[PDB]
């Protein structure tokens, strides 16, 4: 009651060695700015949410509980996807219980890494207000249209099998009787990575900033072993006009291990 | 006037002893874990073998 | 730092 | 039994092992033979059923 | 250039500017060597070549601080610690490949 909750702070560090994103309800207009931030400890409204800001990336400006406003925030391929509903409420301390859908509002180009927020409240000292929080998982739901298109219910298939097996026969209804329903599932609850014992990083100077290179008609091999296969250190010096891998993909180089490995060597014009 | 340098190996096969930047584990036994073994990745269970 | 249940909230149009 | 053996055909992808193709190729490379192998292991159940 | 384009590895692709594997849209590129460069030479332009992990489809890093491997923060003048941006250092009279 009396708009307690005004908006958020998305960033990594919360600091201003790391850009974040302010989205705020000033009490008249609705704004949204993306800058590296000096953000206070404590931000509420009496405008105590910042001192001073540089280097900002983008910016849009707009023209007895009782209210329960819902949002959802994802973000995705460098943009912030904001989803909201609101309902009436007369529960008094305690989050009701039922369905509803929310609509997407906001879709938002900012190109920065969130791992933490924090909510800005106002400071009469305070007034009642409660605010609730929830995460997110990737799972397979059945959502049920009517006919004007409205969404007014939905399936869990994870919830429990009884869920599972409507979703499966694509039903809200299932007749008395007994079925089969899919085995017994585990999920891992651990992480094992298994090396061989290597201390010496591979050869990348002696190959390739070689004094002398041979002729292609007598070209040279050298065999490579017991080495790690970083690459990285090639960032700051060497670089490649030509690079191509046939049978394997270039993001997965980091993550595996090789065997037989052999080096080839020579000289050729740029047309061949 | 071009330098040419042409790599070749093989992978997921044999023995290998050039591997990419990574930190091992401890073995976990009895339980099930994702692992990845010299590149290979899977999730189930280890045990002791004859 | 309660705990409370979300019995149906949080579907969207996808 | 057949159908436990079958599982070892490759249906033009190349390998039949999930677990090198996710371990050595990227997303999108993956999906062409992961595609293939769940044709053809579709197509297995079917004729087992008919 | 080559490095624009989804599934690559390189210094740009993996610290400055990467690419999603599902990506619909268009690449444009062109030389522009007689307005960018110069005789003196010309540093304004940088890149990134120290970081500690891989960066996201379409997320920007416009940080500065001293690197460290392992953590570590330290001031620059100090053993193992370097500033993590570089100068490309475009010339006139440079090759294709610099230009
Ligand atoms: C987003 O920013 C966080 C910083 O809060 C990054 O976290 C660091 O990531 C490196 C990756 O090797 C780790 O070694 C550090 O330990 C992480 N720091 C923390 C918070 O402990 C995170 O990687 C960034 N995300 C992306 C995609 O760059
Ligand atoms: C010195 C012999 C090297 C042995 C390498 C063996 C296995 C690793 C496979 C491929 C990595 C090497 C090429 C990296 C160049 C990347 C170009 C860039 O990032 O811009
Ligand atoms: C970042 O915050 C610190 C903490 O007081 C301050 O010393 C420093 O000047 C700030 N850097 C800026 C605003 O450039
Ligand atoms: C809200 O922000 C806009 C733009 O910064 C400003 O013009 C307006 O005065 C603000 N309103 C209040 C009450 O601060
Ligand atoms: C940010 O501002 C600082 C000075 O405050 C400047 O040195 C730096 O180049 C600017 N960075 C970007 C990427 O805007
Ligand atoms: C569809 O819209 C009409 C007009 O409001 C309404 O009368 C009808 O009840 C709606 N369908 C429902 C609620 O199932
Ligand atoms: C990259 O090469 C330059 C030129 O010598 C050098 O100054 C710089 O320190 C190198 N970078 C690292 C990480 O040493």
């Amino acid at each position: 009651k009396s708009n307690v909750v005004r908006g958020w702070v998305f960033g990594s560090t919360m600091n201003n060695k790391s850009q974040s994103v302010i989205i705020i309800n000033n009490s008249t207009n609705v704004v949204i700015r993306a800058c590296n931030f000096e953000l206070c400890d404590n931000p509420f409204f009496a405008t105590m949410i910042f001192d001073n800001a540089f280097n900002c990336t983008f910016e849009y400006i707009s023209d007895n509980f009782k209210h329960l406003r819902e949002f959802v925030f994802k973000n995705k391929d460098g943009f912030l996807y904001v989803y909201k509903g609101y309902q009436p409420i007369d529960v008094v301390r305690d989050l009701p219980s039922g369905f509803n859908t929310l609509k997407p509002i906001f879709k938002l180009p900012l190109g920065i890494n969130i791992t933490n927020f924090r909510a800005i409240l106002t400071a009469f000292g305070t007034s009642a207000a409660a605010y609730f929080v929830g995460y997110l998982k990737p799972t397979t739901f059945m959502l049920k249209y009517d006919e004007n298109g409205t969404i007014t219910d939905a399936v869990d298939c994870s919830q429990n099998p009884l869920a599972e097996l409507k979703c499966s026969v694509k039903s809200f209804e299932i007749d008395k009787g007994i079925y089969q329903t899919s085995n017994f599932r585990v999920v891992p609850s651990g992480d094992v990575v298994r090396f061989p014992n290597i201390t010496n990083l591979c050869p990348f100077g002696e190959v390739f900033n070689a004094t002398k290179f041979p002729s292609v008609y007598a070209w040279e091999r050298k065999k490579i072993s017991n080495c790690v296969a970083d690459y990285s250190v090639l960032y700051n010096s060497t670089f490649f006009s030509t690079f191509k891998c046939y049978g394997v993909s270039a993001t997965k180089l980091n993550d595996l291990c090789f065997s037989n490995v052999y080096a080839d060597s020579f000289v050729v014009k740029g047309d061949d | 006037p071009y330098r040419v340098v042409v790599l070749s190996f093989e992978l997921l096969n044999a023995p290998a002893t050039v591997c990419g930047p990574k930190l091992s584990t401890d073995l976990i036994k009895n339980q099930c874990v994702n692992f990845n073994f010299n590149g290979l990745t899977g999730t189930g269970v280890l045990t002791p073998s004859s | 730092y309660t705990q409370h249940t979300s019995s149906m909230r949080g579907v969207y149009y996808p | 039994n057949t159908l436990v053996k079958q599982l070892s055909s490759n249906f033009g992808a190349i390998s039949s092992v999930l677990n090198d193709i996710l371990s050595r190729l990227d997303k999108v490379e993956a999906e062409v033979q992961i595609d293939r192998l769940i044709t053809g292991r579709l197509q297995s159940l079917q004729t087992y059923v008919t | 250039v080559r490095q624009i384009a989804p599934g690559q590895t390189g210094v740009i692709a993996d610290y400055n500017y990467k690419l999603p594997d599902d990506f619909m849209g268009c690449v444009l590129a062109w030389n522009t060597r007689n307005i960018d460069a110069t005789s003196t030479g010309n540093y304004n332009y940088k890149y990134r070549y120290l970081r500690h992990g891989k960066l996201r489809p379409f997320e920007r890093d416009i940080s500065n601080v001293p690197f460290s491997p392992d953590g570590k923060p330290c001031t620059p003048p100090a053993l193992n610690c370097y500033w993590p941006l570089n100068d490309y250092g475009f010339y006139t009279t440079t090759g294709i490949g610099y230009q």
